[PDB]
RNA sequence: CGCAAGACGGACCAGAGCGAAAGCAUUUGCCAAGAAUGUUUUCAUUAAUCAAGAACGAACCGACCGGCGAUGCGGCGGCGUUAUUCCCAUGACCCGCCGGGCAGCUUC
């Protein structure tokens, strides 16, 4: 069990030479809710010393670094906040993946099918009935998902967001989630038992 | 030269502030015997008195 | 709510 | 001044790759990936590897005058996932940890425009 | 020998910043710069392609408004032929009050017109040097955002 | 809904409605004269002409055919007729 | 021409730069050379940077300025008179020199037509030019009461000094680049 | 770095538009067709619904009078802004009004 290193000012005085930026746009329905926390999310910024700016004209959340940044890859983990805000990501969850343990991924959804209300049908068959088949995907997959739009948004382990993305891309191929996380269910069963490790698993998973 | 040039400018600009105003006095207002005259400034667009709208 | 129900080249610049 | 240097960063959920070129990115000065370092197909992609092939990278900048690098962060892309590999972020920071300055960071993961 | 190095030194393209180019200049427009010869440890590049960052062409493309696209061949005075792209967006009015701000069919190919020859007569006349030195502040994009007001108002022009 | 009497609809409201949908048809074109600069002859031109008008005397084009009403030339003088 | 291609302070920026001399086109039969005038063989006016030839001494060294064609932004702010444009661009001569002597040092004369610069010993007539301004010059408003566009032996000589001109210039310039003896053959024609 | 091949046409993209339905999305040229609107033009009952027959064809309830908002096209009128017309073109915004549409919310 080796965790990764703390990066601090000691570790290189200014580091980073030219400043990287990153834009994104946000829908008017947005533009409300960013409004009143933006004095949160520039007060996390900085302590990074990672700058931001909320365009309203141009509807736009811009970051960009400064002179005082020591840490390089931190301005990547800013452009994924911004991203997932124009997503309707809540300011609590967002922030949580400028912490180096979490991920984060936007998997696409609209492209899949023609057909709008066939799109729309399986969309609801991945929430599933009172949300339960997507916390059930949330518990096993230990990772928060959000779906809005034709965007589905899951930030966690790296090992959780692979199969946010097999199960939730496999709901538009027009198999049922219900085999997926039946499936996740006897994975999670078999990681316990220590014997047969080696052993290929797919007798053990269920068969049509 | 620089004197000239504003002091001509000045008495140009001030020729074309007095025709604009005239005009905008003169648009609709019809007159005896019932003429009203077609300008471009109506918000009607007119055919312009030039040979080649004449010919197109 | 009652109320609401009722120098030459300077141009060039 | 600073010599510069172009420094690509593959990170897959499989493997992590640090590549380091000229300004064109025509002439290979350095190339290590994160198999040559542990023995074990489990921890190709786990962030202690890519920061053990980062520090053999950055070591060899040094003897040869590199002293600023260019990173170009690059995914699977395609029809797979557009996330950063785990090993990217040990990487990217062994590098600086190295004494080698960081230029600009620029996203260079392959964006499809029409789905398959 | 029986290989020279200026061989495999030729035909390297280097894609470099116009803020590191320029002084002053903007920082998303970058060229692109080939190398043509080697003068005893000195390689001599020259103009080869322009384009935009990705981030720039990302954030001006919004939900509400019309794209127009445009595209040309045209050769210079001196020889080079040149392919050229532009990029506009039609603009909301200060006292507008509709929320959508959409351009008709036909508006668009007058657009989309005026677009094409602006960009074949600004190129044709002149040299390959006068037209970098215009690519620069890009004043053509200037000077087509100028003549399309009248057909519908437009912003974020570029080439 | 609001009262009206029909047999006696007010001013604003027979000029407002439709031509077919009155109590009895009228139409909302007209004739005028018009007078061309460089001979000051008169000519009968209809309001929503469909043909371009040249006068008679100096075959100057005096009206361009639109989708309503027919566009003047400039500096032509135009009445209402009747 | 990249002294004009970054000028600030302009009302109207350099859309423009042009060259209209046989100098630019390789075709001058003598070509010149930079030169410095001696104080001694002149006499000085004292309120403006120019000498003027002395009786005595013999005739001055020739120079002759290069005319060069400059084209401004577009704009509607233009008068749309005949003479009111020569006021404007007489504002612009006189506002380009200077500016050019403020930021870079250059010794320049305003005319009502032209502007005369001094670099690296080489003399430079800048001319600036309106677009619109030879159709302005073409309208002809007719006895019988319409105004047409009707070509002008001024609107003709506008054309060829501020358009075809400088197309000709460029166009032989880049012939003498394939054909390095043509400059010989030309120079060598006029004599 | 360059070349070749097979698909596909994102973002812009809307409960918007078009077609009898099934269906229809890069640029440009060409050919025929069409809805609505405008009309003091023309004919004068030439119409409606339909078994048979013919063309095409993916892979609560009822013609139940109305109203209010937006929306797409066409037309009319208008205080003001905004560009401006060699050719090409006479528009962008705001307000009121009349029609036929795509849909909502209400009523009888
Ligand atoms: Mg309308
Ligand atoms: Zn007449």
């Amino acid at each position: 069990g080796w965790k990764e290193p703390a990066f601090s000012k000691e570790d290189n005085p200014r580091g980073l030479l030219e400043e990287s930026s990153f834009a994104t746009l946000f829908p008017k329905y947005r533009e409300a809710y960013l409004k009143e926390c933006w004095p949160l999310v520039q007060k996390a910024l900085n302590e990074h010393h990672v700058n931001a700016t909320l365009d309203l004209i141009e509807g736009s959340m811009t970051v960009c670094t400064t002179k005082k940044t020591f840490d390089p890859y931190i301005i990547i983990r800013a452009r994924d906040l911004i991203k997932l805000l124009a997503r309707s990501v809540s300011f609590e969850q967002a922030v949580r993946i400028l912490q180096d343990d979490v991920a984060c991924d936007i998997i696409k959804i609209g492209s899949l099918v023609r057909n709008k209300e066939r799109f729309v049908k399986r969309r609801q068959r991945l929430i599933g009935p009172k949300g339960s088949t997507l916390k059930a995907l949330e518990l096993l997959t230990n990772c928060y998902i959000m779906v809005q739009g034709n965007t589905v948004s899951a930030i966690g382990p790296f090992s959780g967001l692979k199969e946010v993305r097999k199960v939730v891309l496999d709901t538009m191929k027009n198999i049922h989630p219900i085999y997926n996380i039946k499936s996740l269910m006897i994975k999670r069963e078999l990681a316990k038992d220590s014997e047969l490790r080696s052993q290929s698993w797919e007798r053990f998973l269920p068969q049509f | 030269l620089r004197v000239e040039v504003d002091t001509f400018m000045e008495a140009y600009d001030q020729k074309i502030a007095e025709e604009e105003a005239k005009a905008k006095e003169e648009e609709g207002v019809p007159d005896e015997e019932g003429w009203v005259k077609v300008t471009r400034r109506g918000r009607r667009p007119v055919l312009p008195r030039t040979e080649a709208a004449s010919l197109r | 709510e009652q109320i609401e129900r009722l120098s030459a080249l300077d141009r060039f610049v | 001044e600073n010599v510069f240097g172009v420094c690509h960063i593959f990170a897959s959920f499989n493997d992590t790759f640090v590549h380091v070129t000229d300004l064109s990115g025509k002439e290979t000065i350095c190339r290590v990936t994160g198999g040559m370092k542990v023995k074990a197909d489990r921890d190709e992609s786990s962030p202690y590897a890519a920061m053990l092939a980062a520090q053999d990278v950055a070591q060899r900048c040094k003897e040869l005058g590199i002293t600023a690098l260019h990173i170009k962060l690059r995914a699977t892309g395609g029809n797979r996932t557009k996330t950063p590999g785990p090993g990217a972020q040990s990487a990217l920071r062994a590098l600086a940890r190295s004494g080698m300055k960081i230029g600009r960071i620029e996203d260079v993961t392959p964006i499809p425009s029409d789905s398959t | 020998g029986t290989k020279i190095a200026s061989d495999g030194l030729k035909g390297r393209v280097f894609e470099v910043s116009l803020a590191d180019l320029q002084n002053d200049e903007v920082a998303f427009r970058k060229f692109k710069l080939i190398t043509e010869d080697v003068q005893g440890k000195n390689c001599l590049t020259n103009f080869h392609g322009m384009d935009l960052t990705r981030d720039k062409m990302c954030s001006m493309v919004k939900k509400w408004q019309t794209m127009i696209e445009a595209h040309v061949d045209v050769k210079t005075t001196d020889g080079y032929l040149l392919r050229l792209f532009c990029v506009g967006f039609t603009k909301k009015r200060n006292n507008q009050i509709r929320k959508t701000s959409y351009a008709q069919h036909q508006q668009v190919r007058q657009i989309r017109k005026k677009m094409m020859e602006i960009m074949t007569r600004e190129v044709q006349t002149n040299d390959l040097k006068e037209v970098v030195n215009k690519l620069i502040p890009d004043s053509i994009g200037k000077d087509i955002e100028k003549a399309c007001q009248s057909i519908y108002p437009l912003h974020d022009v570029f080439v | 809904p609001l009262a009206k009497d029909l047999l006696h609809p007010s001013p604003e409201e027979e000029k407002r409605k439709h031509k077919k949908k009155r109590l009895v048809q009228s139409p909302n074109s007209y004739f005028m004269d018009v007078k061309c600069p460089g001979c000051y002859k008169i000519t009968t031109v209809f309001s929503h002409a469909q043909t371009v008008v040249l006068c008679v005397g100096c075959s100057t084009v005096l009206c361009q055919p639109t989708g309503g009403k027919a566009r003047l030339t400039e500096g032509c003088s135009f009445r209402r007729k009747q | 021409s990249r002294l004009l291609w970054g000028l600030e302070g302009l009302p109207l920026t350099v859309s423009a730069v042009q060259g209209a001399h046989p100098v630019l086109r390789y075709t001058e039969v003598f070509p010149p050379t930079p030169v410095r005038p001696a104080f001694s063989f002149y006499e000085t006016l004292r309120e403006r940077s120019s000498l003027l030839p002395r009786l005595d001494k013999p005739c001055p060294a020739y120079v002759e300025p290069m005319t060069v064609v400059c084209h401004l932004e577009g704009s509607g702010q233009w008068p749309q008179d005949a003479e009111a444009v020569q006021r404007v661009r007489a504002a612009f001569q006189l506002r380009l020199a200077e500016l050019l002597t403020q930021q870079h040092g250059l010794q320049c004369r305003a005319t009502a037509t032209h502007t005369d610069v001094l670099k690296d010993g080489f003399v430079f007539r800048i001319r600036v030019a309106y677009q619109r301004e030879p159709q302005i010059l073409k309208e002809v408003q007719s006895p019988e009461g319409m105004i047409s566009l009707r070509d002008t032996a001024a609107s003709l000589r506008l054309e060829r000094d501020t358009r075809q001109l400088p197309l000709l210039t460029s166009a032989l310039h880049g012939l003498q680049q394939q054909h390095p003896a043509f400059s010989g053959v030309a120079r060598l024609a006029k004599r």
